[PDB]
Order: structure tokens, then sequence, then C-alpha cells
């Protein structure tokens, strides 16, 4: 149920873990919906329904 | 080289 346009996809060029409540689990080639992006950490949310920050370092604009 | 600045307004 996709009522808008807000960020835009981005894949995983690595791995990362989830070590506190802000931040979050995520794995190389997976894509993700950002939600911010205006700084170092962006707001981003996995398929299985989990917000949080990731280092924008590996995210990569994804053509979809 | 991951895990950039600290960012600001966290979750806890």
């Amino acid at each position: 149920g996709s009522m808008g346009t807000a960020g835009k996809w981005v894949l995983c060029n690595y791995d990362f873990q989830a070590r506190n409540s802000s931040e979050l689990s995520v794995k190389q080639r997976d894509v993700l919906e950002v939600l911010d992006d205006s700084r170092k950490w962006w707001k981003v949310r996995d398929p299985a329904g989990q917000e949080g920050y990731v280092p924008y370092n590996i995210l990569t604009p994804y053509p979809g | 080289p991951p895990v950039p600045n600290p960012d600001y307004e966290p979750i806890r």
C-alpha cells in the first residue's frame, strides 16, 4: 500500500548489524526504502517492517 | 571505511 513517494530505493554494497535500537541489521545485495538523506546516516526501512539508521557508505543509488 | 561520523537526534 504505497500512498506516495518520500525517498527512493537504495542497494546495500556491504553487510551490517544493529548494535543498538537507533540502528538496523542489513546485508549486501538487498534494497531498502529511504525516508531521510540529509546527513552521514540515512533513515531507511527493511522489507520486514523495521526503521532506523544506517551508514551512507554502504548505501548506493539503485535505478529500480 | 564504513561507519562515518555520529548522527544527530538518536532513537535512545
